[PDB]
């Protein structure tokens, strides 16, 4: 990770704001409806559009990668909560960080175009596979 | 498997595409975000940065191609491993890519089309969406199975 | 896609295979070299040990249906899609176990085949199994394309 | 990375020993024959059963691997020049690092039947995992 790539990450998700929750959640939709397989970790959840759970959950994965923007130079540490309940408790299989990645990088570029620029592309596919690695990083 | 209700909406948002311009952003976005994949267009010049890469003709050239490849698959959802059969042959048995950058590339289109058309792009579009650059990627990975 | 003696040597080794043990050693492999995998076998108890993994009976006795898929697909390898249609309905439509995983218990199942037979698993003879693994992970995905 | 995946990781090695180069070259032979598009990084040569080249070259892969057993701590410093061949020069398919990987683990299970226990396969595999995700950093 560039200190030009955290210059980029920091200047796209500083775009994002208050509509924060909102990508979150939509983002989370983008991988419901084009990943199924992903909607079984949420049986609980109601995963209709504009629903009160997705829209909450959003807000949470958003804030957390908010934290991880901030905490770029150590994200291992800060996520470590997380990192304990995806790999051991919900065990989330790693194929599915790829699927919301991508879905986060499709909400990206659909809100925030003239900020999705092929070096800025890179450099939050760059942030979200090191999220990712984080938050897999403690499977036993 | 795509409903009839995805299929129309498909070919609606294509109908809107440029044919001359996806195709290289495409490309060129493949080469920046995955630089691995530029191993296989060193013929093409500069691809030093995004600039270069994304200002290479070559890149917008080979683009449009690709792109065309993807037309064709889109006008025969029904016969995919069909359509690609050649370029299946050509990809795996001569030009040896490994198939998961077939993955990439169809991911990197979904978002030239979510960044070309914003709101447009809702997540039942993108969702009919994987389902052509799944179809697509499985078409071309066929001569390796 | 197997050559007429890659076809004899993999028939060779598999006819020496413990029928009642490598398939249940190759589905614990899997369980603890990839954790996440362990979400599918709620209903299977104790899987936080490698100890626990090996000696759990239901592991042996699902591993034995496993292997004798494979079997199964041995015997039908120029119909590999229809041997596992029915199972691939389960995996995909019913458990919805993401289609990697189907590689991994397949070069797992490699891993425990190197292991048991040693020097007899030759590189040619890897290779030969490696094409009957692949084509039965995607036997297994079909569904999904 | 466990304290006790690098247990079983150094008492995987110390079967190994002397035989590192030959295991190297086993599992590149492997490599070759059941992922032939692995061939066309190696254009000048000889890729055939007993190959002087195949054997030097098993050698020196299996000696960055004996250098990374003893720089366990710190293993993106200790393969630094080598990040720069892979990422810069080679461009290798990062596909590519998990099929070398397999067959390091194949070639070890043939060799160490008494070693390649369930706990320590899953060991090795974290390893070599985390050889490729250094040869594979230096992405640009
Ligand atoms: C997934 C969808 C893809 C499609 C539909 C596609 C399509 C095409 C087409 C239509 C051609 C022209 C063939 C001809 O004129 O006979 C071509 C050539 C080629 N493609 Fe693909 N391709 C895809 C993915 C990739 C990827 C991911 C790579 C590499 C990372 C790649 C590398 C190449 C190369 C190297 C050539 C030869 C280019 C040259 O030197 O002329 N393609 N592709
Ligand atoms: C365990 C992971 C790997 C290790 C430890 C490794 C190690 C090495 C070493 C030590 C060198 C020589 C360094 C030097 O002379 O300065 C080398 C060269 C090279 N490696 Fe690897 N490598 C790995 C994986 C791969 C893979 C997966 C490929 C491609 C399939 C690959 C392709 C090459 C090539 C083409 C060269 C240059 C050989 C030449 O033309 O002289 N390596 N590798
Ligand atoms: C598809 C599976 C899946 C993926 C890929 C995934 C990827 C991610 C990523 C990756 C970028 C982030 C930042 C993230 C963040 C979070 N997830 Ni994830 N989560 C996933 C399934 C979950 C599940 C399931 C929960 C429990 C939800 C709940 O609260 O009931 C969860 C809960 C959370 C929470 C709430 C923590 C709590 O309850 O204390 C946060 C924050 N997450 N998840
Ligand atoms: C990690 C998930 C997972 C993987 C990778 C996997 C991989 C495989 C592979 C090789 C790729 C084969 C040949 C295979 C074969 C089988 N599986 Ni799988 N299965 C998996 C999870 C299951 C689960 C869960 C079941 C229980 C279904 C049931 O009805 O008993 C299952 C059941 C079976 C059954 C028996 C079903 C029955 O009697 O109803 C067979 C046979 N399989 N599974």
């Amino acid at each position: 990770l560039s200190p030009a790539d955290k210059t980029n990450v920091k200047a796209a998700w500083g775009k994002v704001g208050a509509h924060a929750g909102e990508y979150g959640a939509e983002a989370l939709e983008r991988m419901f409806l084009s990943f199924p397989t992903t909607k079984t970790y949420f049986p609980h959840f109601d995963l209709s559009h504009g629903s009160a759970q997705v829209k909450g959950h959003g807000k949470k994965v958003a804030d957390a990668l908010t934290n991880a923007v901030a905490h770029v130079d150590d994200m291992p540490n800060a996520l470590s909560a997380l990192s304990d309940l995806h790999a051991h408790k919900l065990r989330v299989d790693p194929v599915n960080f790829k699927l919301l990645s991508h879905c986060l990088l499709v909400t990206l570029a659909a809100h925030l175009p003239a900020e999705f620029t092929p070096a800025v592309h890179a450099s939050l596919d760059k942030f979200l596979a090191s999220v990712s690695t984080v938050l897999t990083s403690k499977y036993r | 498997h795509l409903t009839p209700e995805e299929k129309s909406a498909v070919t609606a948002l294509w109908g809107k595409v440029n044919v001359d311009e996806v195709g290289g952003e495409a490309l060129g976005r493949l080469l920046v975000v995955y630089p691995w994949t530029q191993r296989f267009f060193e013929s093409f010049g500069d691809l030093s940065t995004p600039d270069a890469v994304m200002g290479n003709p070559k890149v917008k050239a080979h683009g449009k191609k690709v792109l065309g490849a993807f037309s064709d698959g889109l006008a025969h959802l029904d016969n995919l491993k069909g359509t690609f059969a050649t370029l299946s042959e050509l990809h795996c048995d001569k030009l040896h890519v490994d198939p998961e950058n077939f993955r990439l590339l169809g991911n990197v289109l979904v978002c030239v089309l979510a960044h070309h058309f914003g709101k447009e792009f809702t997540p039942p579009v993108q969702a009919a969406y994987q389902k052509v650059v799944a179809g697509v990627a499985n078409a071309l990975a066929h001569k390796y199975h």
